[PDB]
RNA sequence: AGGUUCGAAGACGAUCAGAUACCGUCGUAGUUCCGACCAUAAACGAUGCCGACCGGCGAUGCGGCGGCGUUAUUCCCAUGACCCGCCGGGCAGCUUCCGGGAAACCAAAGUCUUUGGGUUCCGGGGGGAGUAUGGUUGCAAAGCUGAAACUUAAAGGAAUUGACGG
């Protein structure tokens, strides 16, 4: 049974896709296939924004951010809980789960 | 590309007629299709239709009846004789009562009852029921 | 067996074949 | 819609259909009076002209060809001519 | 409704356009577009109004055309709309039913809550999906209020209008229930009804506790 | 899906006879070698001359001797 | 029906859908048949009898028995010309 | 930690709110004792318990409105939903304010041209509709 | 001692409406198993088709239940099929004898050829279809019978159909779907439009709006 | 020719009951370029091509045609960047009781017992077997064409319930 119209690819008018190396395992991964994570984090602990502002030798100084992509197989993936199966249903909707911004 | 003008037409309408259209458009228009719509309008089971002339092969427009029920065709135009008309009517047609399988003979376009009237067999062209 | 392997186990029989009939 | 009158549709929607696709194959093209400053004659040029129309009389180009329609120079008249 | 006697007048005009009823949707269904006249720069459909009251009356026709007022069964899973048809059903003798509409009730013929009506009218096809639907099992003919972007699955007398604001849905059951009030012997056609519109109207219940205490304070001040 | 033109019957006959050795049925009547590996030659019954008495054991789900002879 | 004896040997006579002229099933449960008021000429009064349509299942589910009540009301003439 | 009230007790409590409003109270003991002549409860942890849930519907619907009726409540649902008729009405607006294209749409109905409708300035941009995707 | 909570099943109880064909006309669904004995009474046969014992696995073993195929209908035009899954083969068979009167539909008989008579095949040729099992009913002249499988033959023969020819493909062992099939293609015998049906019908009044005022006092 | 990285084979260290492995350290052929072969992939959409007809909706890419306005310059039009539409041709998506299907699902996998638009290739229960043999192509590896004897009552597909999952 096919369980994905879209074959669990994003491709549609290719023939082929570069593939890329997993970030976690070095797998090769098409890239359409892999599932990308983009993570926006402050180099700093959210528990250390205190004692590196008090030790700044800067008094407005914003601080700096880290952007790393990531790149998963789907083997990766499921195992390190980035993606979850989903019901039959479920497994259709494209759209992220909330930022939970309350 | 295009071969078989009438089966184009014929499936068209059969196509507006399932989905419920009054009217339907068929493109390709040519003697055969007119003579063809003409034995389907004295037997009553479509309306008017007029046929819209341009410089090229003009355009039909059919009033549907909403009376039809199939008018496939039979597209390699198989010469059918006296002796073998029956065996393309129960074949074809659903019931001895109703149907008509048309047939282009020697003395025009008809349908089987009216072929076998004046004695000619011909080539079959459709049918329509 | 893993259908792959059993081509494999294949050719390797088609090529023990062939060395014994050019052999003779 | 069951009931669309395909035998009489009204002005606007064949405008909007393409020229192959309507009742009677019409062409969206026009011939028109082209006056560029500084002269006394009328040239007539294809709506979608692909060359460079110029004047037998003044040195100036009128029309440069485009993807579509043709492109007149600034300052040059135009009239459609019956329709 | 040809007749002259069964035209628009002026002030039911000034009331359509007061409380907006032809303002519709940003999106536009495709058995809608029959109904529609324009499209503003905003983006909203304007809907035609002569076109508007035909479908009204010829909803009226159809609601007067039974002898039976209690059959006909008037619905609204909606607050804007609860109210609306609790007060048509009280002037036309109708059924009505408000907020939940519990499955099963032109259908399965044990529980004390099964009906079968002769018709259905409806304030939102996308709303009152249910009934809609179990009246496609039950031979039941539907009329709903619709807006612009509204499905025609199982609508017969769609009246092309709005669902959406709470001043348009009060005033056209209050227009309904006039119409079908004057097709019957109640009311004369001459003098204007004397139900007030906005009785019909939906009143949020932030208002529903305050404007009753202002009354009184302007009352004894 | 299939040729239906006028002129298309030697292709349709040609297709039919080069499908028909696909089904086992007609393949084993019209081969030959069924035929020659067939013990009794095409014939409904044959006479022998019994070599030996044998018992062959039954299958799985059952458990008997068939008492045999082989000829 | 209507053998050449001339006599109607059939049980029933099922209904017509009065817009796609199709047969009304005996468990076409979502065929309708509704009544529309016509009123006098004077006052604009239920004036007594009525006229009917009948509605498929499959018209009425495709979305076009909107479209096509309102057009049966142009034929008879209750909704005016110039909706 | 495990004082969820049964249907049973919750059931019994409605009704008797119901049928008999006026007499109960937000008291157990009086609630208690009137539920020993409305009802023939078999068990006292029974009527206790009962009784227990009705002051917590009896405390909550001299508030609120519960699922449970009332008379006197219902007669104020009917009042406020039936009358404070605002005696001029909202769809009465001295000025009508009008779009250029629903006035060009009243002159064909040929009832255009009232002085109550006033012609807005069309809005300009076509801004509407919202930025596609995410961001 | 039937009392009905339908206004159909009100109607006929009291013999204000007359036949079972005007509840067919206008196409009203039938909930109450009571109207039709009412109306066909003392002329249905009833006989059971199959009693296929249906299990489910669950934690303590399989379960079994029995789904029983019951098939009707008086020899003179009408026919109904109903399917029943109880635990018990007995309160099987009268639920599927209940659901059977319930889905009782008319069948059209037509003529083979030169109309003489009362007539005795189908109209024309129909099909029906449910799972892979088409079923496609033949018109047949006069004394040829019911050429078809043990299961259709059965079913077309208490639908009064006297001469059909038959031709079934796909899975007919499932008499599950081979008998729906042929009940499929019997019900639509009416569905098909023929040239005798293209006269326009004049319509009649509706026994809901016609028995109106009768069901204000009595159906309350 | 070139050989940085990675890395079949191989060596070693670990793990293990054994460990010709999974993990780790090296590391040959190869991986790179030019010329010449080979012709196979789950070479996939497991889905022939050409043509017609049969719902709706929002987008997207290209081209063209219209238009309130914003923006770039300039003194105006174009012209670019947005904005709202229309047409044609693409990649797709959502939705639907078009219809089909064993169903999963498919606007095609629809217009099929109401069976015929034109035309290719190709299947006939599971194995034996893509094997034997012959022919042919290739440096080779192998490619193409391709049986039979014999054996077997099932092998399979889609969905349901339950059980089980390091
Ligand atoms: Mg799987
Ligand atoms: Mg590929
Ligand atoms: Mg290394
Ligand atoms: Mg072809
Ligand atoms: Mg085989
Ligand atoms: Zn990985």
């Amino acid at each position: 049974t096919k369980k994905r119209r879209n074959n669990g690819r994003a491709k549609k008018g290719r023939g082929h896709v570069q593939p890329i190396r997993c970030t976690n395992c070095a797998r090769c991964v098409p890239k359409d296939k892999a599932i990308k994570k983009f993570v926006i984090r402050n180099i700093v602990e959210a528990a250390a924004v205190r004692d590196i502002s008090e030790a700044s030798v800067f008094d407005a100084y914003v601080l700096p951010k880290l952007y790393v992509k990531l790149h998963y197989c789907v083997s990766c993936a499921i195992h390190s809980k980035v993606v979850r199966n989903r019901s039959r249903e479920a497994r259709k909707d494209r759209t992220p789960p909330p930022r939970f911004r309350p | 590309v295009r071969m078989n003008v009438l089966a184009d037409a014929l499936k068209s309408i059969n196509n507006a007629e399932k989905r419920g259209k009054r009217q339907v458009l068929i493109r390709p228009c040519s003697k055969v299709i007119v003579r063809f719509l003409t034995v389907m309008m004295k037997h009553g089971y479509i309306g008017e239709f007029e046929i819209i002339d341009d410089h090229r092969a003009g355009k039909i427009v059919v009033n549907l009846t909403g009376r039809l029920n199939k008018c496939g065709v039979i597209s390699p135009r198989f010469d059918v004789q006296l002796k073998d008309l029956e065996k393309w009517q129960n074949n074809l047609l659903p019931s001895r009562q109703f149907g008509f399988i048309v047939l282009t003979t020697s003395a025009g376009i008809m349908d089987h009852e009216e072929a076998r009237r004046k004695h000619t067999g011909g080539k079959i062209l459709g049918f329509f029921f | 067996m893993r259908a792959k392997w059993r081509k494999k186990r294949m050719r390797r029989l088609k090529r023990k074949r062939r060395k014994m009939r050019q052999r003779s | 819609p069951l009931a669309k009158d395909l035998l009489h549709p009204s002005p606007e929607e064949e405008k909007r259909k393409h020229k192959k696709k309507r009742l009677v194959q019409s062409p969206n093209s026009y011939f028109m009076d082209v006056k560029c400053p500084g002269c006394y004659k009328i040239t007539t040029v294809f709506s979608h002209a692909q060359t460079v129309v110029l004047c037998v009389g003044c040195s100036t180009v009128l029309c440069q060809p485009t993807g579509g329609k043709a492109r007149l120079t600034e300052g040059c008249s135009f009239r459609r001519k019956q329709h | 409704g040809a007749l002259d006697v069964l035209q628009m007048k002026e002030e039911d005009v000034l009331k359509f356009l007061a409380a907006g009823t032809h303002l519709g949707g940003t999106n536009l269904d495709f058995q809608m577009e029959q109904y529609i006249y324009k499209r503003k720069s905003d983006g909203i459909y304007i809907i035609n109004l002569k076109r508007t009251w035909e479908k009204l009356l010829l909803a009226a026709r159809a609601i007067v055309a039974i002898e039976n007022p209690a059959d006909v069964s008037v619905i609204s899973s909606r607050n804007t709309g609860q109210r609306a048809v609790l007060k048509f059903a009280a002037a036309t003798g109708a059924t009505p039913i408000a907020g939940r509409f519990t499955p099963g009730t032109f259908t399965n013929q044990i529980q004390a809550a099964f009906r079968e009506p002769r018709l259905l009218v409806v304030t939102d096809p996308r709303a009152d999906h249910q009934p809609l639907t179990e009246a496609s099992y039950v031979n039941l003919p539907t009329i709903a209020l619709c807006n612009t972007d509204s499905p025609l699955r199982y609508v017969d007398i769609a009246i092309p209008c709005n669902n959406k604001g709470a001043h348009s849905v009060g005033l056209m059951w209050w227009m309904l229930a006039r119409e079908v009030l004057r097709m019957r012997g109640t009311i004369s056609r001459e003098h204007p009804w004397e139900v007030m519109p906005d009785l019909y109207f939906y009143r949020d219940p932030e208002e529903i506790e305050k404007e009753e205490q202002a009354a009184a304070e302007k009352a004894v001040t | 899906g299939k040729c239906r033109g006028l002129r298309t019957a030697r292709k349709l006959r040609s297709h039919r006879r080069d499908q028909k050795w696909h089904d086992k049925q007609y393949k084993k009547a019209h081969l030959g070698t069924a035929l020659k590996a067939n013990p009794f030659g095409g014939a409904s019954h044959a006479k022998g001359i019994v070599l030996e008495k044998v018992g062959v054991e039954a299958k799985q789900p059952n458990s008997a001797i068939r008492k045999c002879v082989r000829v | 029906m209507q053998n050449d004896a001339g006599e109607f040997v059939d049980l029933y006579v099922p209904r017509k859908c009065s817009a796609s002229n199709r047969i009304i099933g005996a468990k076409d449960h979502a065929s309708i048949q509704m009544n529309v008021a016509e009123v006098d000429k004077v006052t604009g009064r239920f004036n007594g009898q009525f006229k009917t349509y009948a509605i498929c299942g499959a018209i009425r589910r495709m979305g076009e028995s909107d479209d096509s009540i309102l057009r049966l009301a142009k034929a008879d003439g209750i909704v005016s010309k110039n909706f | 930690m495990g004082r969820v009230r049964t249907k049973t007790v919750k059931k019994a409590a409605r009704v008797i709110i119901e049928k008999y409003y006026t007499r109960l109270g937000n008291d157990f003991h009086t609630n208690k004792r009137v539920c020993e002549e409305i009802a023939i409860i078999p068990s006292k942890k029974l009527r206790n318990k009962i009784a227990g849930y009705v002051t917590h519907l009896m405390k909550r619907i001299q508030r609120g409105p519960v699922r449970g009726i009332s008379i006197k409540l219902q007669e104020e649902e009917r009042e406020r939903r039936d009358n404070y008729v605002p005696e001029v009405s909202a769809l009465d607006q001295e000025i009508i304010e009008v779009d250029p294209d629903t006035k060009e749409m009243l002159k064909l109905l040929d009832f255009g041209s009232l002085s109550n409708l006033q012609v807005t300035q069309p809005t300009v941009g076509m801004n509407f509709k919202t930025p596609r995707g995410p961001v | 001692e039937w009392m009905p909570v339908t206004k159909l099943g009100r109607l006929v109880k009291d013999m204000k409406i007359k036949s079972l064909e005007e509840i067919y006309l206008f196409s009203l669904p039938i909930k109450e198993s009571e109207i039709i004995d009412f109306f066909l009474g003392a002329s249905l046969k009833d006989e059971v088709l199959k009693i296929m014992p249906v299990q489910k696995q669950t934690r303590a073993g399989q379960r079994t239940r029995f789904k029983a195929f019951v098939a009707i209908g008086d020899y003179n035009g009408h026919v109904g099929l109903g399917v029943k899954c109880s635990k018990e083969v007995a309160t099987a068979i009268r639920g599927a004898i209940i659901l059977a009167k319930l889905s009782i539909v008319p069948v059209r008989r037509g003529y083979w050829g030169n109309k003489i008579g009362k007539p005795h095949t189908v109209p024309c040729k129909v099909t029906g279809r449910c799972g892979s099992v088409l079923v496609r009913l033949i018109p047949a002249p006069r004394g040829t019978g019911i050429v078809s499988a043990p299961v259709p033959k059965k079913l077309l023969m208490m639908a009064g159909i006297d001469d059909c020819y038959t031709s079934a493909r796909g899975c007919t062992a499932t008499l599950g779907n081979f008998a729906k099939a042929t009940f499929d293609a019997i019900s639509k015998t009416y569905s098909y439009l023929t040239p005798d049906l293209w006269k326009e019908t004049v319509f009649t009044k509706s026994p809901y709006q016609e028995f109106t005022d009768h069901l204000v006092k009595t159906h309350t």
